């Protein structure tokens, strides 16, 4: 997913 | 902290469903709207099926939903295809460049039909034969369920030795595949009338035979 | 698409520094540094041990390292520890909506001598042919660790089609057997020239080729 800030 | 509460198994059937929870705290599940869910088939590549709320990455199967409720997030699979039966994980943000993963769940369809294995037996290769190696293989394809029992045979008088069998792998569907070898020499091979791989599946027995004949 | 190619087996002794590369392609070539490295032991959901190519989350033992240029990100395990045996993955964000995964490097803290794979290709017999059935079988025996790759070429042209590969299975000598199989049609097998079983085991790659002949 990693995702995201 | 905990293994993010995740049920350890979920069932269903052809065109039934199941809905699964990613359960943790207000630090992570509660906190940020980003709940990612994984589709990872038996031991292989985890796959992103959904990533924030219900955000399926353009090209994702089925009535695959994700609804976040409280500290609980949840995925929905309405279209119990066999194609699922997997280890479905979740994960959310934790802040400080931290992500914690859900713990459980291996999804199980019921209804799934029985499939009797197509046994394809392979005489030794000529190239291998020229190498002075004689190896016989018994292929087992297609079979559902997953337990398969194999036997090798000379001229009866069962005959084991130098025999291997592999433990069934899922495939192009939740249909399984196994194999089996006989590492023989030409002398063990080429003397006999035939050899024979006898395979069993839920009572039913196949038998597959080979005679030193080969054609090509 | 999962364009992040990874080495199968990666292995070492307690002490030496096993590396795990991961390659891919296109778009902003290596213009995304969203490379994330994940460990997973056989029963767990995947721990994230690295990210943003060079970054470890809170804690993560400073013996796990990251690196990346052009098309290759890498994870060096600088001083293998016993409990470093696990599955390892790469991950890259193709853009927004997109997440690409690796093939996985099963890393093994070597118990045995590292055993290089015995591969043997068999073509569809006269009889199977007589049955309007075409199957080829690439028995892969004797490797250690049980972590291999299999690619099928038709006239050197890597076909992505009808084929399966068993899981590697600890034989009665603790060496791993597998099976990749290919399912053809006597038209397509006749209408071709050559059929390669290209098998690879970290730092090696075999290709045994079978050619269509006749007799009958």
């Amino acid at each position: 997913q990693x995702h995201x800030x | 902290p905990s293994a993010l509460t995740q049920p350890p198994s979920a069932s269903g059937s052809l065109g039934q469903s199941v809905t699964i929870s990613c359960t943790g705290t207000s630090s992570d599940v509660g906190g940020y709207n980003y709940v990612s869910w994984y589709q990872q088939h038996a031991g292989k590549a985890p796959k992103v099926i959904i990533y924030e709320v219900n955000k399926r990455p353009s090209g994702v199967p089925d009535r695959f939903s994700g609804s976040k409720s409280g500290n609980t997030a949840s995925l929905t699979v309405s279209g119990l295809q066999a194609e699922d039966e997997a280890d479905y994980y979740c994960s959310s943000y934790e802040g400080s460049d931290n992500f914690v993963f859900g713990t459980g769940t291996k999804v199980t369809v019921l209804g799934q039909p029985k499939a009797n294995p197509t046994v394809t037996l392979f005489p030794p290769s000529s190239e291998e034969l020229q190498a002075n190696k004689a190896t016989l293989v018994c292929l087992i394809s297609d079979f559902y369920p997953g337990a398969v029992t194999v036997a090798w045979k000379a001229d009866g008088s069962p005959v084991k030795a130098g025999v291997e069998t592999t433990k069934p792998s899922k495939q192009s569907n939740n249909k399984y595949a196994a194999s089996s070898y006989l590492s023989l020499t030409p002398e063990q091979w080429k003397s006999h009338r035939s050899y024979s791989c006898q395979v069993t599946h839920e009572g039913s027995t196949v038998e597959k035979t080979v005679a030193p004949t080969e054609c090509s």
